[PDB]
């Protein structure tokens, strides 16, 4: 079974777009599957970055960023616990020896009631749940938009807390902070290694070091286009567009750097990089 | 309330449950099945009558030549059983049939018969069954293992996953009959539904519907439910069935009464359906788009034209709604399709249906069954009717119909024989519903699909095949049929059926040698299920599916007894209480449950009838009346198991043992062993060789008595009475006055079976245990067999183990056996080998069996008598002669200087070649018995005459002892004549018995009675004159030997193998071992009191292989010997009967609730002394398997002795004399002795015989040839740089037929060279390549 | 080594990989979703509080589980 450092210049874009304006105005990202698109002035894509959850942003749609503004940030181990609704806070079921424990930071100066897991509590608070329940100015729970269901935030164990009771809250505010492949290893994986069977989806790899673009458009296989420094350009290859490209229209790639993904077959490496490379793969 | 026999030693019995179903006679399978086979059975059902009513009567080619059936008979054998093991016949029973050849007159269909010649014809010899379910085919006792094969019926299989790579599973459904054409249904990944007749081409599966008189309207209303749309004055109304809308897209506003109860876009969750039910919507007004994809069932045509508007099963588009709007329809029929539940399958398969209507479908069936045959009306009708609708050409057996109605959720379990519209349509509905979510698929292993054959039904089928191959000949000889010249036996041939039936009983993957090396082995071999064989699946075709255990094994096949290794699971061993059902599927007991009571009525359940119930669990404490102790109890309902309320159970397990077999239910403390380990434990208990003084399980499991008695070895009393004369051979029970038949009472007599060979070469002995002048109750054992003791199955011997390392002698699993175990000769096991020496008939002349031998002086001929056979008793050893035999070998063909030598000493070179039967190199024995069979074309020699005289003396003695009893019975009946009407009491005991015939009596009916009884007396006289005549004639005759043999001389050596480093040993829980240094007594450990612990196992084998059961058994054993030594001290210091009673009573009550209380206040004072003397070696203990004795009971039973409760004594090493730190465990564990003996396994070969096609080594005697130096070893030697050793490993030592002799000359002459040459195998390869037209040659440079 | 030792190792392998699959399924880490990933209905409190961060309402879950019961 730790931030997006933009490098070039151009407009900005998001797909699967969803986020919330935090109290600081930062259009902070709630969505996971949104992706950031660095566009050149052409109207075509330059680069891409898969949006982290609860990441921090500065820029927005359709605007120029230059090479260097680290807009997309993400706390490398922490899992943000942002909250969209606007209100006050109270803590219910956060009790010493029961759900949380008395936890004082001495380097910040404020205590963080880091949520205790199923093995750190006793029978006084066993089934109990550390609940960060949002409230209105009245002391009543601020309804989340679209439900007759109040806003109370659930926190599993090990979750370091940002602020305590009495703190007002609004959108883009991480209340809590929780920390952060199939290696089939039998023997038949080893027989299928030495047999060098071409995998299901070959990790599509270049042919030559050189600039790129896109050609004949999907008579079944959309076509990649590869033109050298100056040399033997006429290679343009079919590609099932049913699986993603990791390339853009204007990159001069070195031969032997992945256009796509997947377990790259060994034939490719042997013919592309060199015998040392393939033997080290195996 | 015990018997006088059961009081020999009354096994302390833990086990809390009451037994309510005593153990069935363990051999029910074999006996009851062969009983159903062979018997005149006045009903057409199973038995031979089945086969004869099946193949007969034979009618000729309509020519009024018929040969019909009357009735048959089983003539008694000529040789009975033991005769048939001595001589070598098949213990058969000649068959007879009363066939009746009738010939009708021509010009007469059934006109007047012209001849009925009734004559009885022989055919075959069906080998009868012994009393123990073990046939005797060629002298050896063979057993036919029950088979387990797929029951003809219906099956719904998956073939899930791998096909089509989408993951999508297919759901195929097969309708297998007993005999006839199959029928299969299956889905394609495109999800259309297809059919196939017998494994031929696929088809659009609606074609068979259409062939059964189905047009599209009634198809769609069979395989679909209706939804009507209405046009009520505005835009396309719809019928609202409320539950039609679970889990579906709401692509529209679901309003009602102009009120919105569900809104568009959302999903209709259960809340919405609940609210529509409460708010009463029935006719919703949805737009046209929602009808735009629906499907129209019925046919529509313009009523003004009759022109076809929409065919049945077309998708309504908006245009067609419009078109039928103007035709005057307000009802519209649409299929209730859905992606989840009511899926479109039959509709879309009609899409795939190329054809259109009925006749075309029949045409396509006719063109798929057989190509090239042009279709036709009546040809199609005949073919399709004769696939699935012909009583002659297709029949589900009644088992077929029963499965086919129980797998459809039908009503009648028995019914028709052929299919129907409804059977096919129910198959298809069940198939589609399997794919719709409701319903599930019957995996293969499910014992609702494994009908069990046995000896009866398999032999019945073989006789059936015999009958068909003979009725071919019968109809043929009736072709030429002369009306009245061929009697009803020249039409038949006897040897056909005999050939088939002997081929089965003697050459089968079933009919196999009995594992007769231990009573548990036989009774765990006759109880056996096998999934291999002719008609079952073998390994290659299938396959991992059937290796598995499946939750319908709970009480129907043992899970923890199956042969490990190459074929696991294909040799499932039948459970303890299991049985074959009426139809065949395995069934088992269950106690019935009323409202809330646990009735005591046991009720049998098969496999298919179980899941619909809810069975309790035997491990449920119930409250002294039949009410459970709780309101909720563990149960198992349908595979799963869980807690159920008290008012829901229907069935309780009969007893805690029924999950197991007789194999694994003898392992005490089975309950604490990893299942693999109980597997290996039972599978090492089936191989224990019977020791010399078979002792007893010191810790048993209750079933051991039933296994000893119910197996054939013990000599069980037929009727209770007094014992008149015991003896090492025979036991003479004097029957009582009440168990004694009215006429000719007499007395029962049991001739035991002294020393004698079994198949595995061990000693199948029988020893009396009831001494002279002693009562015996009916059903009780008289004579213990091999490995029984007092009628308690004793496979090995108990002995003292101490778990501790002790200097690496027990490293991996090795065992360290002190010499106090081998001095006593307690594992000394007796093996009776058989050596034959035939005397054949070569072209040069007949072999001699003379005592005159060349080149061997008087030295090796001291043990030979005057005729060449050894004396009975000479202690031959390695390399001596047992039978002096010489073959004439002409053409001596002298040589060079050898000829000079014969000249030098004038020694006449003999014409004869020595070939005497010399003992195999290594055994060391006592020739217990010599038998000499003779072809009756030779004059029997001197020793064979001694043997004939001796056997004849024996048989005369025996048959005369029989006549004495018989005449005593008749004199009894004579008195019973006189006793009524004028008996003269004391005037009949004085005078001689023989002069009672002339006793006075008035000439009433009683005088005629005296005359009649005198007639009976003289009949008995002449009967036994002639019967002893027949006995003397069986003995005197020659034998009927193989073609070309003069006389065979069998010589029965009787080795006694003791014990020696290599002999495998084992407990019962699966702790193997290889006894590895037979230590002195001094060296062994010794507890503080002095006693040296005989064995010394290893501690590192209890945790690593979680078989902690051996530690618990060791502790229960230590406590047992504690009780034993206490009784020993109380008896040696001899106390009284009083102290003994109080102490044994303390031992038998002992605390926790038990079902064993004995109350020795009823034992007479002199039985308790006998009971003690049988306990003085140690109090036995029972422990029913999954209901054993929990730990604390053991601890208290230790404290009743005086052992330490910890179980671990402190041991002092024997060599250094200093205490082992950290006390060890010591106790009495019961250890077997597996017969993987060392001296059977050891083997060494320097220069033996050789093959004939390739000059390789080949020896025979104990594969007297080199070890296979295979291929992986050659890889090994190449891995090292060593290549000389390889070159000689396959050029000098093995093949190069000059290389090897030059190597031997060099070795003897002290020059370790080698001169290789070239392998003879490669030379054969050159020749075999060159015989083909392939010129392979070797360049020479 | 013995023939039951190897079978114990295989049984450990089999049950460990099965159980660790089924623990990989259940989430136990919150990503508060508040209404379905398909249908849009509100996820009630009890369900979102047992299984934190569960994208799907109850009905959508049963329905996807049933379409997957036929193994895709
Ligand atoms: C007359 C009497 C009828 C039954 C009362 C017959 C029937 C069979 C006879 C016995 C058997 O032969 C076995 C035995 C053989 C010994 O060697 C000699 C004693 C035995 C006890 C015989 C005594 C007696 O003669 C018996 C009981
Ligand atoms: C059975 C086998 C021992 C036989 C030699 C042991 C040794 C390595 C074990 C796996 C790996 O640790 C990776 C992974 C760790 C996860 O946390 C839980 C599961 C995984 C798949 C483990 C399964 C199993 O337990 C393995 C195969
Ligand atoms: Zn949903």
């Amino acid at each position: 079974g730790s931030s997006i450092q933009v490098k070039n210049k151009g407009s900005i874009k998001l797909s699967n777009v969803k986020s919330v304006v935090n109290s600081s105005g930062k259009l902070v990202i709630t969505s996971r599957n949104t992706e950031l698109k660095l566009i050149d002035e052409f109207g075509r894509t330059k680069e891409s970055y898969k949006v982290p959850y609860g990441a921090v942003l500065a820029k927005g749609d359709g605007e120029q960023v230059a090479g260097g503004e680290t807009v997309a940030n993400w706390d490398p181990h922490t899992m943000p616990v942002i909250t969209e609704v606007s209100g006050f806070v109270r803590f219910t079921d956060m009790i010493d020896g029961q759900t949380i424990t008395r936890q004082t930071d001495e380097l910040t100066g404020l205590s963080s009631l880091v949520v205790l897991d199923s093995a750190e509590r006793t029978a006084g608070g066993k089934d109990l749940r550390p609940a960060l329940k949002i409230v209105d100015a009245q002391g009543n729970d601020v309804l989340i938009p679209g439900t007759d269901m109040p806003a109370q935030y659930f926190l599993p164990g090990k979750a370091i807390v940002q602020l305590e009771d009495g703190v007002q809250i609004s959108s883009g505010d991480t209340l809590a902070r929780i920390p952060q492949k199939d290696i089939t290893g039998g023997l038949p994986r080893v027989a299928d290694l030495f047999e060098a069977r071409r995998p299901k989806e070959p990790a599509i790899l270049a042919e030559i070091s050189g600039i790129v673009s896109f050609g004949k458009e999907t008579k079944g296989k959309r076509r990649l286009v590869i033109t050298p420094v100056d040399g033997s350009d006429p290679y343009e290859e079919m590609i099932p567009k049913w699986r993603q490209l990791n390339v853009f229209e204007g990159e001069r790639v070195e031969r032997g750097d992945v256009i796509s993904d997947g377990p790259e077959a060994p034939h490719d490496i042997l013919r592309l990089r060199g015998v040392h490379a393939v033997t080290r793969y195996i | 309330v015990y018997s006088y026999t059961e009081k020999k030693r009354i096994r302390k019995d833990f086990g809390k449950r009451p037994q309510v179903l005593d153990v069935p006679y363990l051999l029910s399978i074999q006996l009851d099945s062969f009983q159903k086979f062979i018997e005149q059975d006045p009903e057409g059902q199973y038995g031979l009558e089945a086969a004869f009513r099946s193949v007969f009567p034979i009618q000729s080619y309509s020519g009024n030549s018929e040969l019909q059936y009357v009735s048959y008979r089983l003539g008694e054998p000529v040789f009975d059983v033991q005769e048939c093991q001595i001589r070598g016949v098949t213990y058969s029973a000649p068959l007879r049939v009363k066939l009746r050849l009738v010939i009708y007159e021509r010009e007469a269909p059934e006109g007047t018969v012209k001849d009925i010649k009734e004559q009885e014809v022989y055919m075959g010899e069906i080998p009868l069954m012994t009393d123990n379910g073990t046939f005797v085919i060629n002298g050896t006792e063979r057993v036919i293992v029950s088979q387990l094969h797929r029951s003809p019926g219906v099956f719904f299989d998956s073939d899930k996953g791998k096909t089509h790579s989408s993951g999508k599973v297919l759901y195929n459904a097969r309708i297998i009959p007993y005999r006839g054409s199959w029928l299969d249904f299956e889905f394609d990944p495109k999800d259309n539904l297809f059919v196939r007749i017998d494994r031929r081409r696929k088809l659009p599966a609606t074609i068979i519907l259409r062939a059964l008189n189905y047009t599209t309207e009634q198809i769609l209303d069979l395989f679909f439910e209706k939804v009507i749309f209405e046009i009520r004055d505005n835009k396309l109304q719809m019928e609202l069935v409320p539950e039609r809308l679970r889990g579906e897209t709401a692509s529209f506003d679901i309003e009602a009464n102009g009120k919105v109860y569900v809104e568009k876009g959302r999903r209709i969750t259960a809340r919405h359906i609940r609210q529509l039910e409460k708010d009463d919507v029935k006719l919703i007004e949805v737009p046209v788009e929602y009808i735009a994809g629906k499907v129209v069932a019925k046919d529509y045509i313009d009523e003004s034209t009759g022109e076809l508007i929409c065919a049945a099963n077309m998708e309504l588009s908006l245009d067609l709604l419009a078109k039928l709007s103007q035709s005057g329809h307000k009802r519209i029929e649409t299929l209730f399709t859905n992606d989840l539940d009511h899926g479109p399958y039959i509709s879309e398969t009609l899409r795939v249906d190329p054809t259109n209507d009925r006749l075309s479908a029949l045409v396509e069936i006719y063109r798929m069954m057989r190509p090239g045959e042009p279709p036709t009306r009546e040809a199609a009708e005949s073919l399709f009717e004769n696939l699935f609708f012909s009583e002659d050409r297709y029949d589900l057996s009644a088992v077929g119909r029963m499965k086919f109605n129980r797998s459809l959720l039908r009503e009648e379990i028995e019914g028709s024989g052929i299919l129907s519209k409804d059977d096919i349509i129910d198959v298809m509905k069940k198939l589609i519903d399997i794919r719709n979510g409701k319903g599930e698929v019957d995996d293969i292993d499910h014992l609702g699909n494994r009908r069990i054959r046995s000896v009866g039904e398999m032999a019945e089928n073989q006789f059936r095949v015999g009958l068909v191959r003979v009725e071919r000949a019968v109809k043929e000889r009736l072709s030429l049929g002369d009306l009245d010249t061929l009697m009803p036996q020249d039409m038949i041939n006897a040897k056909p059926i005999s050939a088939a039936v002997k081929e089965f009983f003697g050459s089968s993957q079933l009919s196999q040698f009995m594992d007769q090396n231990n009573p548990l082995s036989e009774i765990t071999h006759k109880r056996r299920i096998s999934a291999l064989g002719p008609g079952g699946l073998t390994r290659e075709r299938a396959g991992f599916e059937v290796r598995d255990v499946h939750p319908t094994h709970y009480g129907r096949v043992c899970p923890i007894e199956t042969p490990e290794g190459p074929n696991i699971g294909l040799i499932n061993s039948l459970s303890v209480y299991a049985q074959t059902n009426e139809y065949g599927f395995l069934e088992t007991p269950y106690r019935k449950v009323t409202d809330g009571v646990v009735t005591d009525e046991i009720h049998y359940l098969s496999a298919i009838e179980e899941g619909n119930y809810v069975i309790a669990q035997a491990n449920s404490n119930l409250d002294e009346e039949g009410h459970f102790v709780e309101d909720l109890v563990t149960c198992r309902s349908k595979g799963e198991s869980s807690l159920f309320s008290r008012d829901q159970v229907d069935y309780m397990d009969v007893s805690t043992q029924q999950v197991v077999s007789v194999g694994a239910s003898l392992i005490p403390f089975l309950e604490h062993d990893d299942a693999n380990r109980a597997l290996m434990g039972a599978n090492m208990q089936r191989q224990a060789v019977p020791t010399l003084r078979a002792d007893k399980p010191l810790v048993g499991t209750g079933m051991e008595r039933a296994v000893a008695v119910d197996s054939g070895v013990t000599a069980v009393a037929k009727r209770g009475g007094v014992v008149q004369y015991v003896d090492a051979s025979r036991i003479v029970i004097k029957v009582n006055e009440d168990e004694m038949y009215p006429g000719e009472a007499g007395i029962d007599i049991y001739n035991l079976t002294k020393y004698t060979r079994s198949n595995q070469n061990t000693c199948i002995n029988q020893m009396p245990c009831v001494s002279l002048g002693e009562p015996v109750e009916r059903g009780d054992v008289l004579a213990d067999g091999p490995s029984t003791d007092l009628g308690e199955l004793a496979l090995g011997q108990n002995m003292r183990v101490a778990f501790m390392p002790w200097n690496g002698y027990n490293f991996e699993d090795s065992i360290l056996v002190s010499e106090r175990v081998v001095q006593e000769d307690r594992f000394t096991t007796i093996h009776i080998q058989e050596l034959a020496c035939v005397s054949r008939d070569t072209k040069l002349g007949p072999e001699e069996i003379t005592a005159d031998i060349p080149n061997v002086g008087e030295a090796a001929l001291s043990k030979l008598d005057e005729s060449g056979i050894v004396y009975i008793g000479a202690e031959v050893t390695g390399g001596d002669i047992l039978v002096g035999k010489v073959t004439p070998k002409g053409e001596t063909q002298l040589t060079p200087e050898e000829k000079l030598l014969r000249a030098i000493f004038g020694e006449k070179a003999s014409d004869v070649k020595d070939s005497s039967l010399r003992v195999p190199n290594g055994v060391s024995g006592t020739v217990i018995d010599v038998q000499v069979f003779t072809r009756d074309g030779v004059e029997k020699d001197k020793r064979a005459l001694e043997i004939e005289e001796m056997q004849l003396k024996q048989a005369k003695k025996d048959l005369s002892e029989e006549l004495q009893i018989l005449e005593a019975g008749l004199f009894s009946r004579i008195r019973a004549v006189l006793v009524a009407g004028g008996v003269e009491a004391e005037k009949l005991d004085k005078l001689p018995r023989d002069r009672w015939l002339e006793l006075g009596l008035t000439d009433e009916e009683k005088q005629n009675q005296l005359e009649q009884l005198a007639e009976q007396y003289d009949e008995l006289k002449h009967e036994f004159e002639k019967k002893l005549e027949a006995k003397r004639r069986k003995i005197t005759q020659g034998d009927d030997l193989a073609p070309g043999v003069l006389k065979i001389v069998k010589v029965y050596l009787a080795v006694k193998r003791r014990i020696q480093p290599g002999d495998k040993m084992a407990g019962r829980h699966g702790n193997k071992g290889v006894i590895s240094k037979i230590n002195p007594i001094e060296d062994m450990p010794y507890d503080e009191n002095g006693t040296p612990v005989d064995i010394v196992l290893n501690p590192l084998g209890v945790p690593s292989r979680m078989n902690i059961g051996q530690i618990l058994e060791t502790h229960l054993g230590m406590a047992a010997k504690g009780i034993g030594d206490k009784i020993n001290a109380m008896l040696k210091q001899q106390q009284e009967v009083a102290k003994l009673r109080e102490f044994i009573q303390r031992a038998y009550d002992l605390g926790a609730d038990v079902r064993q209380k004995v109350d020795l206040s009823t034992f007479s004072d002199e039985e308790v002394m006998r009971l003690a003397e049988n306990l003085r070696k140690g109090m036995p203990i029972a422990t029913p398997v999954f209901d054993g004795a929990k730990e604390a009971e053991i601890k208290e039973l230790l404290k009743l002795g005086d052992l330490p409760t910890s179980g671990q004594i402190r041991l002092y090493d024997g060599r250094t004399g200093e205490q082992f730190e950290r006390p060890v465990t010591v106790g009495y564990m019961y250890m077997l002795k597996l017969n993987h003996l060392v001296d059977d396994k050891m083997h060494a070969r320097s220069t033996g015989s050789y093959s004939l096609v390739t000059q390789q080594p080949l020896g025979g005697k104990a594969q007297f040839g080199g070890q296979r130096f295979g291929e992986m070893e050659v890889w090994a030697l190449e891995a090292y740089g060593a290549a000389y050793t390889l070159q000689e490993m396959l050029t000098v030592k093995s093949d190069d037929v000059n290389g090897r002799t030059k190597m031997y000359k060099n070795i003897v002459d002290g020059n370790h060279q080698m001169e290789p040459g070239m392998p003879e195998s490669f030379n054969v390869l050159l020749k075999e390549i060159r015989s083909l037209g392939i010129n392979i040659e070797l360049e020479d440079e | 080594s013995d023939e039951a030792d190897e079978a114990y190792s295989v049984t450990e392998q089999l049950t460990m990989t099965g159980i660790n699959r089924i623990r990989q399924k259940i989430n136990a880490h919150g990503i508060p979703v508040y209404l379905c990933e398909a249908c849009g209905n509100p996820i009630p409190e009890a369900r979102r509080k047992i299984f934190p961060g569960v994208t799907l309402c109850v009905e959508c879950q049963a329905y996807q589980e049933r379409q997957r019961k036929h193994y895709a």
